RNA sequence: GAGGCGGGUCCAGCCGCGAAAGCGUGGCCUAGCGAACCCCUGUGCCUCCCCGGUGGGGGCCAGGGAUGACAGAAAAGCUACC
RNA sequence: CCGUACGGCUAACCCGCGGAAGCGGGGACAGCGGUAGGUGGGCAGUUUGGCUGGGGCGGCACACCCUCGAAAAGGUAUCGAG
RNA sequence: GUGAUCGGGUAGGCGGGCGUGCCGAUGGGGCGGAAGCCGGGCCGUGAGGUCCGGUGGACCCGUCGGUAUUGCGGAUCCUGCC
RNA sequence: CGGAGUAGGGGGGCGGUGUAAGCCGUCACCCGAGAGGGGAACAACCCAGACCGGGGUUAAGGCCCCAAAGUGCCGGCUAAGU
RNA sequence: GGGUGAAAGGCCAAUCGAGGCCGGCGAUAGCUGGUUCCCGCCGAAUUAUCCCCCAGGAUAGCCCGGCCGGAGGUAGGCAGUG
RNA sequence: CCCGGUGGCAACUAAGCCGCCUGGUGGAUGGCUCGGCUCGGGGCGCCGACGAAGGGCGUGGCAAGCUGCGAUAAGCCCCGGCGAGGCGCAGGCAGCCGUCGAACCGGGGAUGCCCGAAUGGGACCUCCCGCGGCUUGCCGCACUCCCAGUCGGGAGGGGGAACGCGGGGAAUUGAAACAUCUUAGUACCCGCAGGAAAAGAAAGCAAAAGCGAUGCCGUUAGUAGGGGCGACCGAAAGCGGCACAGGGCAAACUGAACCCCGGGCCGAAAGGUUCGGGGGAUGUGGUGUUGUAGGGCCCGCGGAGGAGCCCUGGGGGCGAAGCCGAAGUCCGCUGGAACGCGGCGCCGGAGAGGGUGAAAGCCCCGUAGGCGUAAGCCCCCGAGCUCCUGCGGUGUCCCUGAGUACCGUCGGUCGGAUAUCCGGCGGGAAGCUGGGAGGCAUCGGCUCCCAACCCUAAAUACGUCCCGAGACCGAUAGCGAACUAGUACCGUGAGGGAAAGCUGAAAAGCACCCCGGGAGGGGGGUGAAAAGAGCCUGAAACCAGGCGGCGAUAGGAGGGUGCGGCCCGAAAGGGUUGACCCUCCCCGAAGGAAACACGGGCGACCGUGGAGUACGAGGGGAGGUGACCGGGGUUGCACCGUCCGUCUUGGAUCACGGGGCAGGGAGUUCACCCGAGCGGCGAGGUUAAGGGGGUCAACCCCGAAGCCGCAGGGAAACCGACAGGUCCGCAGCCCGUAGGGCGAGGGACGGGGUGUGAAAGCGCCCGGAGUCGCUCGGGUGAGACCCGAAGCCGGUCGAUCUAGCCCGG
């Protein structure tokens, strides 16, 4: 696409290559120390930068639990049930029973139903947990919950 | 950095055509759309089906100076002109009774662009 | 442009003086002190690798312990061989 | 039960003289291994600040409050004055 | 078309052009004399381009698109010659 | 949103200090980063802010010769080359 | 970091207040020197706070380029309220 | 034609200055390349007491260096191939070998001095000195060890670029100082192996589900975690793939039923059988090898160990040096020579590359593609021959690895944190009614396993060698080395280390004459051309001569502007299809006269009219003339002008760098982050490693493991939202003639989720746009645009100088 040329090409004949006086483009003193030197904790040449742009880089806060104990559960919203109605039907998830149409947890395995969106249909929802607004919207659209 | 325009010559030709049509027919809309198509690519217009549904009614004609994407529903029939359509957006507009056409087709069918809604 | 420090205007709670309206978040106003990390105390909760107990450990909130070179290294000299 | 201090013994260990067997002397000490404290420029690595009518000694007006300097809004420096 | 209300410039930011070696394509030149070298003309603000004559004896250029050990007066610069 | 350079300033005017030269601040016209015309030459004093080729009029200042243009006009002073 | 020294820090292959060769090694420096073609458009700064800071750096102020947005703004003056 | 005296000239002078030409000096530029660099491929991958690598000395008819060889010495013998010349780099004089099959190529033998592990014993000089025994000619005689045994049979030592295993272990540096940390288990040192090595068959990983030896690739991840919690450091399981493989001891029970060496026999042999010896009851052989289990013993019913090995036989296949392999030298011109130009044909499963007197499908090698093959190797049919043997279960019967597991303490190491591994010291078990692990200790449950003994392919790493290829270099480049290069040369020594390519198609490499002591000069010759070995082209600086201009009364960094003199010309610039010059007519911007008539003023001067006339940059026309102009070199006159780069407030400075010329010479690459210019898909986007196909590094297809996003808040437990309710209003649209309405994007309200809190409030978030690429700008780390330290640390060399001491003079 747009293949522009590098600017060293235009700076042939500049004598300093954009860096100013002939004394300013040197080693680590010209950066104030290597890396995150001078950010505080012992020296303060870049402490003004630290207090404007990077607080909470120095210090500690909190604790982490082990992954062996961390559980991350899967969730789904009603907007998504409503907009994948047809795929969930073509594959197992949404199916019929004696009277009514029923949704089953077992797509990927979902512990919660969260209540963003709305519902245009009657549905018999199976879910280990369901949020109050979600239950109420299911009702207000003409369906029921049967926790498992 | 110099702001080149688009590299698709078909878009460049469309932009020239729009400007000329506005000078000829005596209107402002085609010019407006041209300067919106000549906007930088990282800032171009993107619109989902839900926005069109929210802001249109039965029998409306919409021009989008960019791409139309598919997320949400359309509960009536509309005529949408756009530079690009996604597969699902096209499918959903054809369902619901509407038509998904191009800006040249629209300028043929309505030279003045009377009644048209700009959506960006 | 600013961490920490200082001051101002209020909302609620529980209280004081006052007959009441009102005033009171120290000293008629402007000086009297201090980061990270670590520790001690108070307080009630969260947590420690398959599960459950006990001792012990970690975390959140508040107060305190110091850096006067006072936005904070733990620190004595000679060179006339240089 | 275990200890401490002392006294003695010889068979471990050490010293000497000897081709070696032994002999004589010391002796459960010393020496060897492991750990704990002290002393320790004998040997190493480092530090030993800044402002400053050059530097040094001097002095910390090296963090703060009030008046003047300060030019009738604001702002304004000197090893400037009190 | 407008410019009485545009026309200096260090550090520095931005835009367009000239030149060099190799690749994919395309158009071409060369023992009826290529590259290179010496001397002269014309165009171009210019970086530069091209023609004439001479010397030379075997390869070279234009345009589109890519790529790079890609442009020197100076470093008490390096190598060689004077 | 992104890319910088700049942390040694000076002339001139104002203020404090100092015998003074100077030191420390302040204004923000100039030099720095500014050609050309003048002051004998002059960073910042006067006129004046610069694409190229031509024709004219003025500015600062100047008109005995060096040197373009007055041995210019009227009234008065100086005798010290002042 | 050893020798040797009638002691001078003298001598150890033109090398000694810690030899010479190769290696770590293209060690590191806030200090010194250098940094290669053309034309156009814009165009600064040396001052405040912090740093073992004062020949260095960071956050702001002063330049450039691009985008958003959609009607007021303001370097001068007059009259007024303070 | 006489003289004498003048003012401008003339014109010729020397050194010197500028420029052009011809030569000298020098070796740039260009073109070329039997040499380098990089990537792929897996071809090949250890040598040595049967005396290596490395070194020294010799060796050719004339032979100095390199190369080759070893007193048989640029080579000796044999078997196959090829098919006539050959005698190394290396273009000579003399000769020899070869058709009785050479040179060359493949395979195999012989000879093979001295030193060197160096080994009969010694080395201040890669040379010396001995023992035996057999007959000068011959074999044997080192140290350490095993088997032995007074005889003998065996092993080891040294070498190897990179890759491999095990130990010992710094400082520079960064942290803008520095001590924990970092640099770093790095550099360097010691030991030990191979063509690969190491690892390897759960006393494991996990967690309500399960997996199933090791090693490698991609992710997991800059995550868990460590850390003056600073700078910085830093995994694994799991998931997706490549490749696959499992076997044996100790013991319980048995108790010589066993192994090795030599000789006598049989055999192709696998291996049998005999005498004589060495081992072994301190146990050779048989058995047997695992989780609440396996094995042994004990009862018993069953008795397919038969898989391997030897090759008289046998077929196939791989596998050579090596073979075959199409089609114009057709006719004219140019030229020294066609591979050129023009014309006329042909082959093609071959138009890749190269060579040949210029640019060649058809002249030659080759190429596409067909061929054959001895040894050597694989496959199987047959050939002769071997050592123990299953299944089902009962049992108060036996067994299953000790200074080990485990505790405490010290040192090191690790991401391993009260929870990594290693070692030392002090303690120290159970042992099948048993033992271990599950991230502080301990108690109880549940889950998974059986240590303290041994072997093991494939997938992987490397390239001192070979093969192929290339947006790599093209002789100051590229490896240091395109070549008699790790060579010449320097240093006591460790050690340091260059320069140097090109005649021509063919030597046809100058016969002959004059001069010169000679090197040589001059005439003549070869050749298309001197291109003459001081050899392709042959630049600049510098030097000599010739030509032109200036040149001894003269003042500025060597130049700029304007006006002149002397000289020269190509025609690429122009011009008789009209150069230059002379005169007249028309229009004419801004600007703008004088003479002259009157008047004002003491005056220098002014006003009025002349007159906006005459002029005036320039824009057009008409006639006279008949040949230069533009340019270039040098120089005169007048006016102007204190060099270049650099820091610096300030440079002509008595501030720094600056004799001349040519070639070389400085913002690169990777990883992560922030932005942009474009492009693809889009509530989804994108493949990595790898795999399959093909015309085989290009191309096409598969492969979502993972990553970002789609829902956040919170230290954590945990909880878990507007796909539009109201208004203002830019573009734009509608009605109209200003005004009036609708209004995406944008803005403001309102409402929701969560943390805090008694709550109210406040923070963060909520009405669908991200993700993958290419290029550019920037930040951070790495040598990080380029050059420059004093010094710090490691291992080695040196007392022929000099200081000290001993022995002999």
């Amino acid at each position: 696409m747009i293949r522009r040329r590098k600017k060293v090409r235009k700076l042939r004949g500049s004598h300093t290559h954009g860096w100013g006086c002939k004394k300013k483009h040197r080693g680590g003193g010209s950066k104030g120390g290597r890396g995150m030197a001078g950010t505080g904790k012992r020296k303060d040449q870049k402490w003004t930068w630290t207090i404007k742009y990077a607080p909470d880089r120095l210090g500690k806060r909190g604790f982490h639990r082990p992954k062996a104990v961390q559980y991350i559960p899967k969730v789904i919203n009603l907007n998504d049930i409503d907009e994948n109605f047809e795929l969930f039907k073509d594959a197992g998830i949404i199916y019929e029973e004696d009277g009514k149409l029923v949704f089953d947890a077992t797509a990927l395995g979902v512990d919660k139903i969260l209540g963003t969106g709305k519902l245009t249909r009657a549905l018999v929802v199976k879910a280990y947990y369901v949020t109050p607004k979600a239950e109420e919207k299911i009702k207000a659209a003409g369906g029921e919950v049967l926790l498992a | 950095v110099k702001r080149t325009g688009p590299t698709d010559i078909n878009l460049r030709r469309l932009i020239r055509t729009l400007r000329k049509k506005s000078n000829e027919e005596g209107v402002k809309i085609w010019k407006d759309i041209a300067w919106r198509l000549e906007r930088p690519r990282r800032q171009r217009a993107e619109v989902n089906i839900s926005k069109i549904n929210r802001y249109t009614k039965e029998g409306d004609v919409v021009i989008v100076p960019g791409s139309v994407l598919g997320a949400g529903r359309l509960e009536h029939k509309v005529v949408v002109a756009a530079w690009k359509f996604s597969e699902a957006a096209r499918r959903k507009i054809i369902e619901a009774g509407g038509e998904a056409i191009s800006i040249e087709e629209l300028m043929e069918r309505n030279p003045k662009g009377s009644g048209v809604i700009i959506m960006e």
